[PDB]
RNA sequence: AGGGGAUCGAAGAUGAUCAGAUACCGUCGUAGUCUUAACCAUAAACUAUGCCGACUAGGGAUCGGGUGGUGUUUUUUUAAUGACCCACUCGGCACCUUACGAGAAAUCAAAGUCUUUGGGUUCUGGGGGGAGUAUGGUCGCAAGGCUGAAACUUAAAGGAAUUG
RNA sequence: GCGGUAAUUCCAGCUCCAAUAGCGUAUAUUAAAGUUGUUGCAGUUAAAAAGCUCGUAGUUGAACUUUGGGCCCGGUUGGCCGGUCGGAUUUCCAACGGGGCCUUUCCUUCUGGCUAACCUUGAGUCCUUGUGGCUCUUGGCGAACCAGGACUUUUACUUUGAAAAAAUUAGAGUGUUCAAAGCAGGCGUAUUGCUCGAAUAUAUUAGCAUGGAAUAAUAGAAUAGGACG
RNA sequence: GGAUAGUGGCCUACCAUGGUUUCAACGGGUAACGGGGAAUAAGGGUUCGAUUCCGGAGAGGGAGCCUGAGAAACGGCUACCA
């Protein structure tokens, strides 16, 4: 594992066996879906909602007390961004690296990192594109990427 | 290893390791056969009469000789809480 | 798996790679380049008949001291020029210049024989007959 | 490709021996002929409803479909009224006891009763030589458009 | 070793392992109701916050994010459920 | 990346036996592993086994007797042609009087002898003796 | 192509040594060594050891992260910190001991789980010379890089270990 | 590797070996060769891991979706019996297979045509106290396939079958005197003829046809432009 | 449309810009006619097939054509080249 490096870091969430409950959890489906929206209504990424809802509240995982994944709740409420957030957060990154490389044309290491970040992009895009969530012939280009984010 | 009709052809049906049920062959001169003693009332120890166990050379080399016998003898009812099947 | 693709459709790669690697085989490459027909003083044929130019006295390789007695022959289908050896005691006294002779290989598949350096062929017949028979006495050397 | 015009040649386009007597005032302007190709292939309505001519149409024209029935996957819709499909197939190579991906392209006529586009899977039917390369005629579209309509603007 | 119950591992040797290498995996974090007796109500926190959890009404503080487990702030109590 | 989930269970089983153990825990189980596991057990090369249920792909604990020298897996699932099943057993079984080549056929995962009796064939995947 | 040019220093020049001494040693010191803008793309560029996945065996250290502790030390008034101590757990750079096992050995937790021969995939070798030569193509300002034969020759060349 | 003065290798005599109407030699190729490696090679030091990472083609790719249980039919070997004047069939016993039911369970589908099959039954029963038994029409089984309409997500694999020239190959029959062959030949009333043959197998890839539904792909309903009516 | 026995860029006229390819096109080599088959005997293979049967091609090399049901014929004719 670790796709663009030699890292071997086994390390993830250990999701619980009990695919329901907490039972000591009150509230309701109703309760948190309204809660899901307003935060994404403030502009928060579904993950940001996930973290935010986890700590301050008792949202153990949004799916379990509301049969649907966070991003899907949003898509229903007409909220989903033009592109997936992971692909968004790569593009935003490749932007900031490029911006740097332009300013530091002597930084070979960055040039190397840019490649990686982009070749991770173009592979992701190709997945999404295969599965209809992007239009066929959607395309990341440097020239028009600082557009795409900010 | 019989034959066309009955007749137990092919000599020698070897011992198997009490611990692994693998064959204990001849040049395995590192295998072992232990006799544990049948006893009667108030000490005493009925000579000639043993409960016996056989351990392969492999196993003893690997260090498992003790542990494995612990299990074998105990759940033959001659050790009283020494072993544990869970860990 | 070390190397070779194990998959069920990988049959193309598996043939190609074999085609490829066969070239490292001596006799496969000799065969397919046509090295026979192209190099080789004979045609690729079993024997060849030439004409005797000079009679040579080839001195043997070490640790062998001797003089090996040969003939430069000019192959008839070819004009390729070739030195060949004349087996058994005497026998050089059988040949003479401008004679016809039959050359065969030396049974080393190319490659020269023993202490004879350079020679890759040997004589079999002269003036029509059989060197061997002349040696014995079963036959005699033709008029001219 | 056909599209529009229909009477768009130097010669007058018509179905042979399908005569419309001008004396008999008719409500359809043109008597139009058509058949059932057979082998259970529906003659689509666009063949009957249409007004294109195309003598190489297996429903409105003079071709018989007989021989192989083949299905492939559309790869080229660049040439007017004929397409080119790819017939993929895996080829068995004994010595290694495995297979390798092969393919062949097969040029085939396509009646303006069908509206085919690249990616579509098409069943085609063998017929008499129709041109230099074409020996098949397209007879049912199995495909659609490959879920294109669910590719619009943002939610 | 050589023969053991892989099916019924002992609670301890099971407990000492990694959150993924237990028999069936599951988390080892926990939730807690937390009160800073300025107020009266009890906000439910995650043992591994990340977000510096902003208290209910009084924007006082509560816990701080860390390596893993959140550091709860000053005078506060809890309970794991 | 994990490539043949059968391969791993099988090898595990073999490495256990070899090292004198009585139990493996294999991960991550599948319809195929079970069926394979079930076929060995039918001719007694392992004891009983249990499917434990992580809410995932599964784990399996097998109990080993010691009657097993080798359980291998045939990595590309080659087609066998009812005539060619003979050639396989010959290649990779100790003798003609015991051991089984197990394979997947249109009518079930089954050792070659059953496959023979039922007159079906198909793809090959592994073996036991 | 500019700048820089302390130092050390291919070339060259010398002092010595030597039968000789175009060297080793001593001196002078051009280029160079540094830097900018471009080239070049090669090293025993080495672990002479592809990558992803699984499994198989013990031990004490250490590096980063985390969890547990009515641990030690810091005093102030006990905490809070910080450094330290012990147990476990991930992921690192290594070492130790064994060997079930592997190997022609030397050795090897992989070089193991291979005639009981199949997890996935990439790449290269097929006796020694001829020779990384000839030729064509291609890249380079050059020097050179990549691709890369044959005829002919030859019975060995080579590896690890033993005794001398 | 022998030969430089006792040559077990040369040149001869003697004697001896191997194969023998045949035996040597030259060239090619096949086996030996796991030295081309799918089966099945090797790459730390013997020939051999690209300086390094990205990466397209290519190959490869985690797990999960009808499983368990109940009923019925009729086969094919083999056992202990043999009824019978070598092989035979019932029930007794197993074993291994095929088919079809019901379990929430498309079998593409309607519209008649077909019915072979029992929940039927219409009578009673050859006869072992009777569900051991088959003929047998008037309410009640579909699919077994007719033919017409209306329509069908794709594939790989495997099964069995058809279509298939002979000679060659493998192989049955036949005493060409043997045999390689050949497809003959064999019986008598050998005086007016009787008669067994001229098999079988293989024939793989592709195309056709049929059974299977494990393994591996494919397509499906998410801005509902969903599904039945 | 013409031509053919007849389909067809077979040929012509108009019009269009297509067809093949790393799943190796196109080009080169072949001491290449294809097949039934031959040789080597663990298996998997390797090598060979001008040559008793089947198909195809040719008649010194090219082209052309008469007769005819059938030939672009060669123990037919016409022309050029050798
Ligand atoms: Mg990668
Ligand atoms: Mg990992
Ligand atoms: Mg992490
Ligand atoms: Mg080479
Ligand atoms: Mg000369
Ligand atoms: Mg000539
Ligand atoms: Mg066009
Ligand atoms: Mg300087
Ligand atoms: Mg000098
Ligand atoms: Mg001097
Ligand atoms: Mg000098
Ligand atoms: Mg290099
Ligand atoms: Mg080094
Ligand atoms: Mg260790
Ligand atoms: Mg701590
Ligand atoms: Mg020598
Ligand atoms: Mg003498
Ligand atoms: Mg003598
Ligand atoms: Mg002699
Ligand atoms: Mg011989
Ligand atoms: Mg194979
Ligand atoms: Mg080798
Ligand atoms: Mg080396
Ligand atoms: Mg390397
Ligand atoms: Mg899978
Ligand atoms: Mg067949
Ligand atoms: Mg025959
Ligand atoms: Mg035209
Ligand atoms: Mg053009
Ligand atoms: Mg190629
Ligand atoms: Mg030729
Ligand atoms: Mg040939
Ligand atoms: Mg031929
Ligand atoms: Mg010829
Ligand atoms: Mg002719
Ligand atoms: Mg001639
Ligand atoms: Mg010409
Ligand atoms: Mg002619
Ligand atoms: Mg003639
Ligand atoms: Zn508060």
């Amino acid at each position: 594992g670790r796709m663009h490096s030699a890292g071997k870091g086994i390390s993830s969430s250990a999701i619980p066996y009990s695919r329901n409950a907490p039972a000591w959890f009150k509230l309701s489906s109703e309760s948190v879906i309204e809660q899901i929206v307003k935060y994404a209504r403030k502009g928060l990424t579904p993950s940001q909602i996930g973290v935010l809802l986890r700590d301050a509240h008792g949202v153990t995982q949004a799916r379990v007390i509301t049969g649907n994944k966070i991003m899907r709740i949003l898509k229903s409420n007409g909220l989903a961004p033009e592109i997936p957030e992971d692909l968004y957060y790569l593009i935003k990154k490749a932007v900031s690296v490029r911006k740097h490389l332009e300013r530091n044309r002597k930084d070979k290491d960055a040039k190397f990192r840019l490649i990686l970040i982009e070749s991770r992009i173009h592979r992701l895009a190709r997945y999404y594109r295969t599965v209809a969530v992007l239009p066929p012939n959607w395309k990341y280009e440097s020239a028009t990427a600082s557009a795409l984010v900010n | 290893m019989e034959n066309d009709k009955g007749q137990l052809v092919e000599l020698y049906v070897p011992r198997k390791c009490s611990a692994t049920n693998r064959i204990i062959k001849a040049d395995d001169h590192a295998s072992v056969q232990i006799n544990v003693a049948k006893v009667d009332e108030e000490g005493r120890a009925i000579p000639g009469e043993y409960v016996t166990y056989a351990l392969s050379g492999y196993v003893r080399s690997r260090g498992e000789s003790d542990d494995s016998l612990n299990r074998l003898a105990q759940n033959d009812g001659l050790l009283k809480n020494v072993w544990s099947y869970s860990r | 798996g070390k190397g070779k693709p194990r998959g069920l459709n990988s049959a193309r790669k598996l043939r190609v790679h074999r085609r490829n690697n066969r070239w490292a085989e001596n006799n496969y490459k000799k065969r397919l380049l046509g090295t026979a027909f192209k190099s080789s003083p004979f045609g690729g044929s079993s024997h060849a008949k030439g004409i005797v130019l000079e009679k040579l006295g080839i001195e043997s390789k070490q640790p062998n001291s001797a003089i090996r007695k040969c003939v430069r022959v000019q192959l008839i289908k070819n004009g390729k020029k070739v030195t060949a050896f004349v087996p058994n005691d005497g026998c050089l006294n059988f040949v003479d210049e401008n004679d016809e002779v039959l050359l065969a290989g030396f049974g080393r598949k190319g490659k020269a024989k023993g202490d004879i350096p350079g020679v890759r062929f040997k004589v079999v017949k002269v003036s029509g007959v059989s060197l061997l028979a002349l040696w014995k006495e079963k036959k005699e050397k033709p008029r001219s | 490709s056909t599209e529009l015009t229909v009477q768009s040649e130097r010669a007058f386009q018509k179905q042979p021996h399908i005569f419309n007597n001008p004396k008999v005032k008719t409500s359809k302007r043109t008597k139009r002929w058509y058949k059932n190709a057979g082998l259970g292939f529906k003659t689509p309505k666009t063949a009957i409803e249409g007004s294109y001519i195309d003598k190489k149409c297996p429903f409105t024209g003079l071709v018989s479909i007989r021989g192989k029935i083949l299905t492939g996957t559309v790869v080229s819709t660049k040439m007017h009224r004929t397409i080119v499909i790819r017939r993929a197939y895996l080829h068995y190579i004994p010595k290694y006891n495995r297979y390798e991906k092969r393919h062949k392209n097969v040029p085939v006529h396509v009646s303006p009763a069908f509206r085919v586009q690249v990616g579509d899977i098409v069943t085609v039917g063998q017929c008499r030589p129709i041109s230099k390369t074409v020996r098949f005629n397209v007879v049912k579209v199995s495909a659609a458009a490959a879920k294109a309509n669910k590719q619009f603007a943002k939610f | 070793v050589l023969v053991q119950d892989l099916l019924h591992p002992t609670a301890a040797s099971e407990a000492r392992k990694h959150k993924l290498k237990t028999l069936v995996q599951g988390p080892r974090s926990y939730f807690l109701d937390v009160k800073c007796p300025g107020c009266l109500n009890i906000t439910t926190v995650f043992s591994h916050a990340q977000t510096a959890v902003t208290c209910e009404s009084c924007s006082t503080i509560l816990c701080t994010p860390t390596g893993g487990k959140a550091k709860l702030s000053e005078g506060t109590s809890f309970r794991r459920k | 990346t994990r490539s043949s989930v059968l391969a791993d269970a099988l090898n595990a089983i073999n490495n256990a036996e070899k090292t004198g153990k009585r139990q493996v825990l294999i991960r991550p189980s599948s319809k195929v592993i079970i069926k394979f596991l079930q076929v060995m057990q039918k001719h007694g090369y392992i004891g009983e086994f249990e499917y434990i249920d992580d809410h995932r792909s599964g784990k399996i604990v097998v109990q080993l007797n010691g009657r097993l020298n080798k359980c291998g897996v045939i990595s590309p699932r080659f087609n066998v042609k009812i005539g060619d099943i003979e050639k396989w057993t010959a290649n990779l079984l100790p003798a003609r009087q015991f051991g089984y080549v197990i394979l997947t056929t249109s009518a079930g995962i089954m050792d070659h002898e059953e496959a023979r009796r039922k007159h079906v064939s198909g793809k090959i995947l592994g073996f036991v003796y």
